[PDB]
RNA sequence: UGCGAAAGCAGUUGAAGACAAGUGGCUUGUCGUUCGUUAAAAUGGCCUCGUCGCGAAGG
């Protein structure tokens, strides 16, 4: 003996925009929940050590959401002006928020009733603050006093390091993720700088010039960093000290970046960017930073962030727009005692239990039970789909006989064949099967066409559909001709 | 614990004759030691065998049973050839032959001589100061039918013509279980439950050496010249003393330790090995009754030895007509 | 059904054996019983996951 | 120094007649039902049923 | 065939290559136990 | 459709047949019961036989012959025999 | 492979033997092996048979 | 000594049996395994222990053929539709009896069966037979080696249990008898060395809810013979 | 049937015999019949294995 061959479903052949696995994995992000906020959602950060929380930065009101239920769980509203930068320490325990009054405050997580300490920065709005990645207790704050500073939170009274050397509107910081003594900054004249923290820290050891005023500087490796300003993002490498990639597939200036490594995906590394245009686009740092997928939202997206590498639950993409709301696109990952014994100590184990197959279709068991006319009739029920109907038509063509499947019909049951065939003749992959099926039905039912008046209008508008389709295919043949000219 | 009641190797290590129980009978059997299975049962549970010994001219076994008989039983033919008897219904506790002269002790302290060429009784006698008996051995000095060695809880070298005790050795605190003569003058002895073998001179009564093992013993087997004695211990290991009559001055520790561990991590026991010159016949129960063997090279293996054997423990039954994915 | 729920009846005189199946016997919730063909062994398997084996002295 | 050497077997080569026999099968089992004796055009195979090898 | 020879085939379809007292007691026991 | 042949004394089933495919509605025999003709609602009238001498030694019925004859149904049947008509 | 018990005229079916059948009969001591001589007709070139017998237990094949 | 001491079990011991000549006590339960001990007085050990995943075994028993005495099958059946046949001659193979031929709507389960010999009454081809509990009133018999249907007898009410008598006719020739109960108390005894038709039917004097029947004193399932004339 | 390209190219088609039916002969049909040419129709359709506490012939 043998088994039974499963009735295949011949899907769509090589149409363009083919389904690549990276766009499959990003395509399965569903349920785009849209949450209103009060003002422009400037900054969004995530929780490092338990990637289950993310912090959003509205005007005067910093919220933190959880990834399990995607509702607001805590607020932070002891801010005397608009609040700008929200960041987490790497042990996930304390939230640093830089506001516009300059008194940059650090709370701890889930306890807004206790401000841990208030760093007095300059009179200028402290526009970005973030903790160090390697060390915990050093905190980088850049205000628009054309300067940035490193504070030790233990010795919170004084600036531990005073990083000057930037001209106009210092705006982003990132630390080189292997050597902790290398701190990279960005300003609004371009000229992405970086400094050694052991040095005096008053001039960059080497600067890198994005010609546009740089908008975000992140690190994806110890070797290469990614800086963006204007309508293109440029990858620089520190070892070659040189720009080596630039993609400009946007309209307006790209406004935020981030990176994710080693997470559960066919695409290993992924750098996604928000672009102030309505699009957030993912780029693949493996093969020369090509674009891979892009989500469109209903206004200029001002920041975006994805869930980190080890999220362990519902993985998130989030993007705060400047219009006043926020987009979350998520993906989600005593008598019967012996009857679980499962054979531990026993000598010889025998196993031939057949797995239950998935449930066969109605037309599949009809063709397998050889009732061919019933297979055709249960095939042309409007509860079925296009590829299923095409495959049962292909099956009856290839194996049985369409003459046999039509040998006992009448005026009535010959209608839904032609009624499907009207929609089926127009598209590409069906029209040959439509052609020979309506050809053999008009071969076999000519005298009933003479008697019965009902399907005559079906034959008439099938003639019109054939004329419409021969006109369309003739002009497409003309386009094939003129491409043969242009080659 | 063993379901083999008791077993005995033939001389020159070829056939193991072993008696086990099988539904209140006594499945005796002979197995070659390189498939021999059609071997007999006796009648009911009140006729179990008590001792057994080979005889190597045909080849046969003698079974000293408990009802009062000795059964001379062939091996090539399956039937019992002859049934030696006493006049008493008392339990024969040990038998030993020497050429034609057979000698069986009783449980009622008697001694009987026999001969397996004339098939009749010769002498039927008891002696004083031997109040229990459970071992005896005719001594090797050629056809020295005289000067045999009886043994129970103390060892008595007794004559057959002076017919009285000529020397008395100290035994154990237990009834003796193994007494075997290894030279023309030395004999090893050892009770059950204790780990102590002691060898005795037959002419002085001085305990020359004491052998020790990591457990109490079940059966010993010596070489042809008393230079290697292998005992099987009750925890299922094999302890071989090499060259046990040299001079670590009075009490020799065990030299070679062979135990058999299957390739799933399960220790299987070893009973009744046999060591002639430069080989070892290790026997062990694979299934519940059918035994397997191994001819291990004796002098070249290291001091300890975990012999590996394959055994079914979680093997998926791949059939000769199916595939792996069914 | 119940604990210690086995009996033996002497079949020719159809009497019931008095002395053996007493409460000092650990029959348990008996769910199988089987005789040997010639040894007079008697296996009783109970619900707790063991089988005890008596021997009848007469056979 | 080349040579041709027959190595492998062919069709089973039954009693391929034109309906001259209704017993068109000349294979056999041994009386100990463990061995299948089967003729070929080129060989005479003997198989063992519990192992399904060419046992000779 | 890539073992450096050739294989042909017939139509009487065969394939071919273009090529370049213990012992006596044990015997009696094995005889009598069957 | 289960045409079942029950024994009269001892009152149980001698043999059975799931021959028919729907409701059996009538049946008959002949004067010495070598034949039982059944006919149902799927119009397949078929004839069980007991004609051979070994089959009447066993008194066991075979599912001998089948015949379709009709368009829609059977709702009744009858049989007759003579020495000039059957 | 269709085997018909005659006391009800009812069948047990083996559906696909990758070939049409030419000869088949029982060959056991009491009928515990089914011989089969199948032919595999989908090539009209050669007369390429295929011998198989199969035990009647679960109708699994043995030594095609 | 406890017969399940050398190897522990895990469910209720749903069936015990013995080999009819060899010293083997076969044990099977709801922990989807079946062991076979070699048993004696002081100890008892495991010999093999097959373990069938997926399928429990409500009842499992030895079978030796009467003619050749060299078959040694194990017939193990659970609450599913299949029974398993093991052959013993010392890994090991089994077969999955799962094909009622003509009568598939009469076996809800193989939950209870028996095994019995049969001489075929025109030639002395003694072969084994398994016998299954039906669902309406049926009891099917089968063939032990091949697995053909042979016949299915039927009583009314519910089949509750049944047992196998034997009776000799001449030297080396015997006719078997299947005795089967109702759930009320009138039983049918029909021989099946010819085709299975009832030769006697009688009512239990009293008895309403009856649950088991066992015949014997001579030979039966718990003690068959090995010579045919020892029936 | 032969070639060849997946399209097309060139060409077959008889002789005898047997048997049956229908009207002693005569018309019509089938070939487990021979030679020669490279030359639809019996109510009959493909299996199961998804299934449901202790206690050695008393205390």
């Amino acid at each position: 003996s043998t088994a039974r061959p499963r009735i295949i479903t011949s899907k769509a052949p090589l149409l363009p925009q083919q389904t690549t696995p990276e766009q499959r994995y990003w395509r399965q992000y569903t349920s785009a929940q849209l949450v209103k906020e009060h003002n422009s959602v400037t900054h969004i950060s995530f929780n490092p050590q338990h990637p289950h929380d993310f912090a959003v930065t509205s005007s005067t009101r910093v919220q933190i959401f959880s990834s399990r239920t995607r509702q607001v769980i805590k607020t932070f509203s002891r801010f005397k002006d608009v609040v700008y930068s929200a960041s987490f320490r790497s042990d996930g325990k304390l939230l640093c928020a830089g506001d516009a009054t300059g008194l940059v405050s650090v709370y701890d997580s889930y306890n807004p009733r206790t401000i841990l300490l208030s760093i007095n920065a300059s009179t200028h709005p402290t526009h970005v603050t973030k903790f160090h990645t390697q060390d915990n207790k050093i905190l980088a704050t850049a205000s628009d006093d054309r300067v940035t500073r490193l504070w030790d939170i233990s010795n919170a009274y004084e600036p531990q390091l005073e990083l000057t050397g930037a001209t106009d509107y210092v705006r982003t910081l990132s630390f080189i993720p292997a050597a902790p003594h290398l701190v990279a900054t960005g300003s609004y004249d371009g000229l992405i700088r970086l400094y050694d923290t052991r040095s005096s820290g008053s001039t960059p050891i080497y600067s890198l010039n994005h010609d546009q005023p740089v908008e975000n500087v992140i690190a994806v490796s110890p070797t290469q960093i990614v800086s963006c300003g204007g309508n293109n993002f440029k990858v620089w490498d520190l070892t070659s000290n040189k720009k080596l990639y630039e993609r400009g597939n946007f309209n307006k200036a790209v406004t935020c970046l981030d990176y994710v490594e080693n997470f559960d995906s066919p695409m290993q590394s992924a750098l996604i960017a928000s672009s102030l245009d309505g699009h957030v686009k993912v780029f693949d740092p493996l093969d020369n930073f090509q674009v891979k997928f892009g989500w469109k939202f209903s206004g200029p997206v001002l920041s975006c962030a994805v869930s980190p590498s080890t999220a362990q639950g519902n993985r998130h993409l989030v993007a705060g727009l400047s219009s006043g709301l926020l987009a979350i696109r998520t993906k989600k990952k005593r008598m019967m005692r012996g009857s679980e014994y499962q054979g531990d100590q026993e000598h010889i184990i025998h196993n031939d239990k057949v797995r239950s197959q998935r449930r066969m279709r109605a037309f599949e068991r009809n063709i397998n039970q050889f009732k061919w006319s019933e297979a055709l009739d249960n095939a042309f029920v409007p509860g079925m789909a296009k590829e299923l109907t095409l495959t049962v038509l292909q099956e009856l063509r290839k194996r049985g006989k369409v003459r046999v499947a039509l040998y006992g019909r009448d005026e009535s049951t010959l209608e839904p064949l032609l009624n499907w065939c009207l929609k089926g003749i127009e598209d590409v992959r069906s029209a040959s099967i439509v052609a020979d099926w309506v050809a053999v039905v008009l071969e076999l039912y000519g005298n009933t066409l003479e008697s019965s008046p009902v399907l005559q209008e079906l034959m008439i508008d099938l003639k019109t559909k054939v004329r419409h389709e021969i006109h369309k295919s003739k002009e497409a043949q003309r386009i094939e001709g003129m491409l043969q000219l242009l080659t | 614990d063993s379901p083999v009641l008791q077993s005995a190797y033939d001389p020159s290590g070829q056939y193991l004759c072993y008696v086990t129980v099988a539904l209140d009978k006594q499945r005796v059997g002979v197995q070659p030691t390189q498939w021999n299975e059609n071997f007999l049962y006796l009648e009911d549970s009140k006729l179990k065998v008590t001792c057994l010994k080979w005889v190597n001219d045909t080849v046969a076994i003698i079974l000293g049973m408990n009802n009062g008989e000795i059964w001379l039983y062939s091996v090539l033919a399956n039937e019992v050839t002859y049934k030696f008897t006493t006049g008493n219904s008392y339990e024969i506790k040990d038998i030993d032959l020497m050429g034609n002269q057979l000698w069986c002790i009783d449980s009622s302290d008697a001694f009987y001589q026999f001969d397996l060429l004339q098939f009749k009784l010769l002498q039927h006698f008891r002696i004083n100061n031997c109040v229990q008996l459970n071992k005896l051995t005719i001594v090797p000095a050629g056809d020295s039918v005289a000067q045999l060695l009886v043994a129970s809880h103390s060892i008595s070298l007794i004559d057959i013509e002076e017919k009285k005790v000529v020397m008395t050795f100290p035994g154990h605190v237990s009834p003796v279980s193994t007494l075997q003569v290894i030279t023309n003058e030395f004999f090893i002895s050892g009770a059950e439950g204790d780990r102590f073998l002691n060898v005795y001179d037959i002419h002085s009564g001085m305990t020359k050496c004491v052998l020790v093992a990591e457990s109490d013993i079940k059966e010993l087997s010596h070489s042809g010249q008393a230079d290697s004695i292998a005992v099987t211990t009750e925890d299922g290991s094999l302890e071989i003393f090499v060259d046990p009559l040299v001079s670590g001055n009075k009490s020799k520790k065990s030299s070679k330790k062979i135990q058999i561990v299957s390739k799933d991590g399960r220790k299987v026991p070893i009973y009744n090995a046999f060591i002639n010159k430069d080989l070892l016949n290790v026997s062990w129960l694979q299934n519940a009754t059918m035994p397997y063997f191994k001819n291990l090279q004796w002098r070249e293996i290291p001091n300890e030895y975990t012999v590996e054997i394959s055994l079914n423990w979680n093997n998926k039954n791949k059939s000769a007509d199916r595939d792996l994915h069914g | 059904a119940v604990k210690d729920a086995l009996r033996l009846v002497h079949l020719p005189s159809c009497s019931v054996f008095s002395n053996w199946p007493t409460s000092g016997t650990p029959l348990g919730k008996v769910t199988s019983v089987a005789f040997s063909p010639s040894g007079g062994l008697l296996a009783v398997g109970n619900e707790q996951g063991k089988v005890r084996l008596w021997k009848l002295n007469h056979y | 120094q080349y040579k041709l050497s027959v190595v492998s077997g062919g069709k089973p080569a039954l009693n391929n007649l034109s309906s001259v026999t209704g017993n068109k099968n000349i294979a056999r089992l041994s009386q100990d039902q463990r061995n299948y004796i089967i003729p070929f055009n080129n060989q005479i195979k003997v198989y063992s049923v519990e192992t399904r090898q060419c046992v000779k | 065939n890539y073992d450096t020879d050739f294989i042909f085939l017939d139509i009487e379809s065969t394939l071919g290559v273009v090529g370049t007292n213990s012992d006596i007691f044990a015997e009696q026991l094995h005889k009598l136990s069957s | 459709g289960s045409i079942k042949f029950w024994d009269f004394q001892f009152a149980t089933l001698n043999q059975s047949f799931k021959a028919h495919d729907a409701d059996v509605l009538c049946l008959t025999t002949d004067t010495d019961n070598n034949y039982v003709f059944s006919a149902g609602v799927d119009r397949k009238i078929f004839q069980f036989s007991q004609n051979t001498n070994k089959s009447q030694k066993n008194n066991r019925w075979v599912n001998s012959s089948n015949r379709l004859l009709h368009g829609n149904d059977i709702r009744a049947i009858c049989a007759y025999q003579s020495k000039g008509a059957d | 492979m269709s085997l018909w018990q005659l006391e009800t005229n009812s069948q047990q079916f083996l559906p696909r033997l990758n070939g049409i059948i030419i000869d088949c009969q029982v060959l056991g001591p009491q009928g515990n092996y089914y011989s089969l001589i199948l032919q595999m007709t989908e090539n009209n070139s050669n007369s390429d048979y295929q011998f198989l017998l199969l035990n009647a237990s679960d109708l699994t094949s043995k030594l095609s | 000594k406890d017969a399940n001491a050398s190897h522990p079990s895990h469910s209720a011991i749903q069936s015990l049996s013995f080999h009819p000549s060899k010293p083997l006590l076969l044990t099977g339960g709801y922990d989807k395994t079946l062991r076979i001990y070699h048993i004696d007085g002081k100890t008892n050990h495991l010999v093999t222990s097959l373990h069938l995943v997926g399928s429990p075994i409500q009842t499992c028993t030895f079978y030796t053929s009467l003619s050749n005495q060299n078959q040694q099958n194990i017939f193990t059946a659970g609450r599913r539709r299949y029974m398993h046949s093991w052959d013993l001659s010392l890994t090991a193979k089994i077969e999955k009896f799962s094909r009622l031929y003509g009568h598939e709507s009469t076996q809800r389960s193989f939950e209870n069966f028996k095994v019995a010999h049969l001489q075929n009454s025109q030639t002395n081809s003694v072969h084994g037979i398994v016998l299954l509990q039906g669902n309406n009133g049926w009891i099917n018999i089968l063939h032990s080696t091949s697995g053909l249907w042979l016949m299915g007898c039927k009583i009314e009410g519910v089949i509750t249990d049944f047992c196998i008598d034997y009776q000799p006719i001449s030297r080396g020739k015997f006719r078997t008898i299947l005795i089967a109960v109702n759930a009320y108390g009138e039983v049918w005894e029909f021989d099946l060395n010819k085709n299975g038709h009832v030769i006697r039917r009688w009512k239990d004097q009293g008895g309403v809810g009856i649950t088991k029947i066992q015949v014997g004193g001579g030979t039966t399932t718990t003690c068959p013979a090995l010579q045919i004339s020892k029936i």
